[PDB]
């Protein structure tokens, strides 16, 4: 077991600071290197920085060369990353990743081997940088009018994510909940749909259950043929 | 200048050997410049070249299949053949035989089959053969429609004519549908004059070679 | 082992229009490239050999061009008989390999289907099953919706459809829908109806029969 | 003693054996597998080594 856990993150206004922790637990004696890698939903991976031994890194990407600073606390076995002067594009799912090198390199066990590949990845912490201001969704029916489709539109919420279930999770077959889209207002909108037998409309009640934990908002919306 | 007719079981059980033959008309399989090829196309997938054989013995098989496939030429019968061992569902396909002409100025050796057969379907399955039941589609502003329903056969295909190849204009033979029972069904229809229903003969001929079945239905008002 | 990437996978074009299909091999193959045409139920036909040579019997509206890593089949004024799937094929090294194919469909004017309904024959009812068939004949475009109604209750789950490929002369489709019931349920109900919705019908068309008349 | 002499025979070529005696006769011809036509005998291009070690 070499898993690490990322804590912290959240919503911050552009220009603020935020540090993310990484509890390095397991096989890692923490004489090996560690790294941070961020990814925004809708974009690929991007290496952020790295740490080695004590103060041997000092290794930051050009995007955050003057903003991010990497700390290491071997006494409590936790890796940090102070993200100062955050901009809009810094919104990403920051992953804390192990670092391994070929045994021919890394002469002294503590210092940095300038050739690392990440083997054990973490669960990741999502950090959102906007001027947004948390807001719960409005939920509107997508009414059905052998097989019928019905759904719920979950509109105008911030930040991600929302969860949608149907009939308190009793309805699974045929459900599709789509990725949210970001509107020009800066709020998200998503749809969840289900296909059901046309013959069930009249006997069977369909309710979408929407949860937006960031605003502790909870909506059940019955979807009726009209 | 050449005709190429494919033959073979239609149904082979998994792990068994698939054998196909191509009857050649119009040229001799003993000619120094032609090569004989097999190609296949799984349902809804792309064409896959299998290999070529020359009368002089030179062969080349797709590496995806080479450790399971052989071909031969039968000079006495003017045929050539495909043998494919240890088949699975991945080998269910339409198999086409083809002829090409060695032409190293414009083509790699044995790589341009330019006269193909129409293909024969091979289904790899443990299910047994079943012949169709054939039922009439009887006629109800000038034109009437009639047909025959061919239900519950396995595996594909059936062939349908109307009046033994005589009535041909206006015929539609539908693609088979797989029923929830695992057996196929299809219909064949034809449009004819309503003024014709009282006096002229229509017989659909439904033929299914895997079950060695021929069934004739004649059609008319309920 | 040379991968042939054909594009687009499918296209629709009107009669008389110019159609272009491209093929890009995964390595340079000089002119060792052939084009095949495959019409429904017929033998695949070599149309173009060695990138640009028209085969016997092929109309001069068909032309092949290109070399190296990009090849084009052009059909300069599409005719209904050109409905087919087209494939490129490299002959540069073994094994010969084919593109995944391009299905060419013909766009034509809207044509409403002719609708026919057939009751099950008495011979089949002795088998314990009743098949009711609805025929939609010679329509364009491909969507046609067939709803079954038995004594005006909409059916679902007990029918299957089949559609022909586009006709090589008039570019239409035909469709059969078969409603299957046990004989026992079939005799418990009276009115059997096939209801057709299609762009060529200003409102839906229903053909029906009465069981036992 | 018996002494063996060998030859490579091109396709379509006749080897003619003529002898009044003392002759040891081939019963079987040897064909390389890397000259096969990919007709599943074909197993191409080996490396022959000389080794004192076990196999693994």
């Amino acid at each position: 077991e070499v898993q690490l856990l990322e804590s912290g993150g959240g919503l911050v206004q552009p220009g603020e600071s935020l540090r993310v922790s990484c509890a390095a637990s397991g096989f890692t004696f923490r004489d090996s290197a560690l790294s941070w890698v961020r990814q925004a939903p809708g974009k690929g991976l991007e290496w952020v920085s790295a740490i080695s031994g004590n103060g041997g890194a000092t290794y930051y990407a050009d995007t955050v060369k003057g903003r991010f600073t990497i700390s290491r606390d071997n006494s409590q076995t936790t890796l940090y990353l102070q993200m100062n002067s955050l901009r809009a594009d810094d919104t990403a799912t920051y992953y804390c990743a192990k670092d391994e090198s070929p045994p021919i390199y890394n002469l002294m066990p503590g210092y940095y081997s300038t050739y690392y590949y990440m083997d054990v990845w973490g669960k990741g912490t999502t950090v959102t940088v906007s001027s947004a201001s948390t807001k719960g969704p409005s939920v509107f029916p997508l009414a059905p009018s052998g097989t019928a489709a019905l759904g719920c539109l979950v509109k105008d919420y911030f930040p991600e994510p929302v969860t949608v279930s149907w009939n308190s999770g009793a309805l699974t077959s045929g459900v599709h909940t789509f990725p949210a889209v970001l509107q020009s207002s800066g709020l998200y909108s998503l749809s969840s749909v289900v296909t059901v037998p046309s013959s069930s409309l009249g006997t069977q009640t369909y309710i979408c259950n929407v949860n937006h934990k960031p605003s502790n908002t909870k909506v059940d919306k019955r979807v009726e043929p009209k | 200048q050449v005709q190429l007719e494919e033959s073979g079981p239609g149904l082979v059980k998994p792990s068994e050997t698939l054998s196909l033959t191509c009857s050649v008309s119009g040229v001799s399989v003993t000619s120094d410049i032609y090569y004989w090829t097999w190609i296949r196309q799984p349902p809804g997938k792309g064409l896959e070249w299998i290999g070529y054989i020359f009368y002089n013995g030179d062969t080349n098989y797709n590496p995806s299949l080479k450790s399971r496939v052989t071909m031969s030429i039968d000079t006495s019968k003017n045929e050539f053949s495909l043998r494919l061992t240890s088949v699975t569902a991945a080998d269910t396909a339409v198999y086409f035989c083809a002829r090409g002409t060695e032409d190293l100025g414009y083509c790699s050796s044995g790589s341009c089959p330019n006269h193909w057969g129409q293909g024969t379907l091979v289904t790899v399955s443990s299910a047994s053969t079943k012949g169709p039941s054939v039922f009439p589609l009887a006629p109800s502003g000038g034109t009437a429609a009639l047909g025959c329903l061919v239900k519950d056969y396995f595996p594909e295909p059936v062939t349908v004519s109307w009046n033994s190849g005589a009535l041909t204009s206006g015929v539609h033979t539908f693609p088979a549908v797989l029923q929830s029972s695992g057996l196929y069904s299809l219909s064949s229809v034809v449009t004819v004059p309503s003024s014709s229903l009282g006096t002229q003969t229509y017989i659909c001929n439904v033929n299914h070679k895997p079950s060695n079945t021929k069934v004739d239905k004649r059609v008319e008002p309920k | 082992d040379i991968v042939m990437t054909q594009s687009p996978s499918s296209l629709s074009a009107s009669i008389g229009d110019r159609v272009t299909i491209t093929c890009r091999p995964s390595q340079n193959i000089r002119s060792f490239l052939n084009w095949f045409q495959h019409k429904p139920g017929k033998a695949p036909k070599l149309l173009i050999y060695a990138a640009s040579n028209l085969q016997s019997g092929v109309p001069s509206r068909f032309s092949g061009s290109g070399s190296g890593t990009e090849f084009t089949l052009t059909i300069r004024s599409l005719q209904p008989e050109d409905f087919a799937t087209y494939y490129c094929q490299q002959s540069y090294n073994t094994p010969p390999t084919f593109g995944q194919g391009t299905k060419v469909e013909i766009k034509r004017t809207v044509a409403a289907p002719s609708v026919f309904i057939f009751p099950p024959s008495d011979e089949q009812l002795k088998s314990g099953t009743a098949s009711v068939v609805c025929l939609l004949n010679n329509f364009y475009p491909r969507e046609a919706k067939v709803q079954w109604k038995v004594d005006n209750a909409l059916q679902s789950g007990n029918s299957q459809e089949s559609v022909t490929e586009q006709d090589s002369k008039d570019s239409t489709y035909s469709l059969s829908s078969t409603l299957t019931l046990s004989k026992a349920d079939y005799e418990k109900h009276k009115v059997y109806a096939c209801e057709v919705t299609h762009q060529g019908l200003s409102s839906p068309v229903t053909k029906s029969f009465n069981r036992g008349e | 003693r018996i002494d063996f002499h060998w030859m490579l025979l091109d396709p379509g070529d006749t080897v003619t054996f003529t002898f009044n005696g003392a002759f040891i006769a081939p019963d079987r011809a040897t064909f390389l597998r890397s000259n096969a036509p990919s007709g599943i005998e074909y197993n191409g291009k080996s490396l022959g080594i000389q080794s004192d070690a076990q196999i693994d």
